[PDB]
């Protein structure tokens, strides 16, 4: 856990000086607004200085460095001037996708490492990208900026020395971004030895409330009797899409299949799904492909809670932990209960000291 | 207080709950089974005299439609399910088979936009009952823009659209009305370019932007799409 020590927010894009043709290409690709890191770190990147980010997946670390970086690229100069460094192909791939679109009015070849002394952001993995310096297939001297993204996971890959030779074959004043949700000894490490005084940012994911969302119960008394209380709720108020949590995959897969005898258009997911399966699952459904997303616990999360209206808990979570992480922050949660839940249900009634009033007649409303 | 669970003809309720039922199943993938069970609830007038029933299927489909832009066009398309698939037989004493449905189409635009709405807003009391007011008024422009596309409305629903839009292009737009506008030329532009008076209302509008780019204080964002319909109307001419 590092300190921060630059006190500089801004908070949109209009206000960081960007290219219209990069500005043309961050909007045209879904941000509108900066991220927490992004309105703090994308600035300081820009201005020349070492940036030292603490940051988790999922909060715009890669639109960080790739709008910073292009903002810095001279199309004069036909020849890498930016190195991003991934500890995975999948994610050097994932970098590349990104830095293109953002790149998409301006005139910058991006080639991944895993034909490349002309183009002018190289993105790859730390031991193909050594490879490749070595065997002079890509010039280096026109590097002006270094990015490794999960310095963290690249250590923890047995890449330690491959950095370190990378480190020493850039130009000595290459600048230096480095990126990772941990911060142990062997990264502060590269960081104390690598970095000149760099700009130390810490970005805390925000803790969960259930303040946001609107919380009831349905009394269905047993179980066999889930099912029907749910096909009700379908005539008697209006959704856009919804999740539901059943507690095992079993369950997940004989409510998923029963919806869909009923026309339903439902995603499932759970715990033994590749974590590259799921992620599709909820990109498509997030998009509108599916309006149903029905889900076990295990990942209650790694999942994103959007602007999901209604999330309805068909079973009641085995364990208390698991209700923030299924209904947490506005919504509606609906809570199924049989005659053995109720006490289930009188714990989460004092775990979080919330309140949760049997679902009204009067709903088709709220 | 509580909300409790549980040849042929269907009461208010059971119309309405059938419908909230057939209109959130809504899916690209779901769409031909769940748009035939939608038009079997709306060919529920052959056994009527006023066709009450299928104004009544109209009339939701337009409040789902208003509340749910994202899917606007596929609800838009499920109109065109019914204009097309409509029992001939069916009559309304108050015009038969798609003509029929064609003027329901109208006549429920007409009295969902004569309503209206508010583009300055003043989280608050009745604040939230006028932030779904303009949300859902410029959820149903977006749905006119999708019905007039299919040649399910006329253009004179599209003047009268295009007439209250430019109404709050002049009274400093905010930033939803805009970006309102410029999906609807999107959608629509083109095709509206030629109908009757239509070029003429363009010309208006486009000098509207122009004014609004060249003077009122906007996100890069959205003049970023300002300036992308003035071109492609214009330098562009739509190819
Ligand atoms: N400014 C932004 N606005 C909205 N979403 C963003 C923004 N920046 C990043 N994201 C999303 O954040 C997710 C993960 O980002 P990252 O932390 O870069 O791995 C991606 O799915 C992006 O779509």
């Amino acid at each position: 856990q590092i300190q921060t020590n630059y006190d500089k927010v801004v908070y949109k894009f209009d206000d960081m000086e960007l290219d219209e043709n990069l500005l043309r290409g961050v909007f045209g690709y879904g941000f509108e607004e900066p991220s927490a890191i992004q309105q703090r770190a994308i600035m300081p990147i820009i201005e020349g200085h070492d940036v030292l980010a603490q940051a988790q997946s999922g909060t715009g670390k890669t639109g960080t460095f790739s709008i910073a970086a292009l903002q810095r690229i001279d199309t004069s100069v036909k020849a890498p001037q930016a190195l991003m460094l991934a500890p995975t192909r999948e994610l050097a791939l994932q970098i590349q996708k990104v830095v293109m679109a953002l790149a998409f009015h301006m005139d910058i070849k991006v080639h991944a490492c895993i034909g490349l002394r002309d183009a002018q952001i190289v993105v790859g993995t730390p031991g193909r990208v050594f490879d490749n310096i070595q065997r002079r297939r890509f010039r280096t001297d026109k590097i002006k900026m270094f990015i490794l993204d999960e310095a963290d996971e690249m250590l923890s890959s047995g890449f330690k020395e491959q950095i370190y030779q990378i480190f020493t074959l850039l130009p000595p004043t290459t600048q230096v971004v480095l990126l990772s949700a941990t911060m142990p000894n062997d990264v502060l490490e590269v960081t104390t030895k690598f970095m000149r005084n760099p700009v130390r940012i810490l970005v805390k994911k925000d803790e969960l409330t259930l303040e946001g969302i609107k919380q009831f119960y349905v009394n269905v008394e047993e179980e066999e009797y889930k099912y029907e209380c749910l096909t009700d709720l379908y005539d008697s108020i209006s959704v856009t899409q919804a999740v539901i949590f059943c507690n095992t995959r079993r369950k997940v897969e004989e409510l998923t299949t029963k919806l869909r005898n009923d026309k339903f258009t439902v995603s499932a997911i759970y715990s033994d799904l590749p974590q590259q399966e799921r992620d599709t699952i909820m990109k498509e459904f997030r998009s509108g492909s599916s309006r149903i997303l029905i889900s076990t616990d295990l990942l209650a999360r790694g999942i994103d809670v959007q602007q999901v209206s209604l999330v309805i808990n068909y079973d009641l979570p085995a364990n208390k932990e698991n209700y923030i992480h299924r209904i947490g922050r506005k919504g509606v949660a609906i809570n199924f209960v049989t005659n053995e839940d109720v006490g289930a249900m009188r714990e989460l009634e004092k775990f979080y000291s919330t309140q949760i009033e049997e679902l009204p007649s009067d709903i088709a409303t709220l | 207080n509580r909300w409790v669970p549980k040849t042929e003809l269907l009461d208010k309720d059971e119309v309405e709950r059938k419908m909230k039922s057939l209109l959130n199943k809504l899916t690209l993938e779901m769409f031909d089974a769940i748009s035939s069970e939608i038009l079997a609830i709306a060919n529920i007038s052959v056994w009527e005299t006023n066709g009450e029933t299928l104004k009544a299927v109209i009339e939701q489909i337009f409040l789902k439609a208003c509340d749910e832009p994202h899917w606007s066009s596929m609800y838009a398309q499920l109109c065109g399910k019914v204009v097309k698939e409509l029992n001939p037989d069916i009559t309304d004493e108050t015009k038969t088979g798609p003509k029929l449905v064609l003027h329901y189409l109208v006549a429920r635009c007409h009295a969902e936009f004569d309503k209206g709405w508010t583009d300055k807003l003043p989280m608050s009391e009745e604040y939230y009952a006028a932030a779904s007011a303009k949300r859902r008024g410029l959820g149903l422009v977006r749905f006119i823009g999708f019905l007039y596309r299919l040649n399910l409305l006329t253009g004179k629903m599209m003047f009268e659209c295009f007439r209250r839009l430019m109404k709050d292009l002049t009274d400093s737009p905010s930033e939803e009305t805009l970006e309102s506008v410029v999906e609807l030329l999107n959608t629509v532009g083109e095709q509206f370019e030629t109908d009757s008076e239509g070029s003429q209302l363009l010309d208006s509008l486009f000098g509207i932007l122009d004014n609004i780019i060249q003077t009122a204080k906007i996100s890069s964002r959205i003049k970023f799409k300002l300036i992308d319909i003035k071109e492609l109307r214009h330098d562009k001419n739509w190819n």
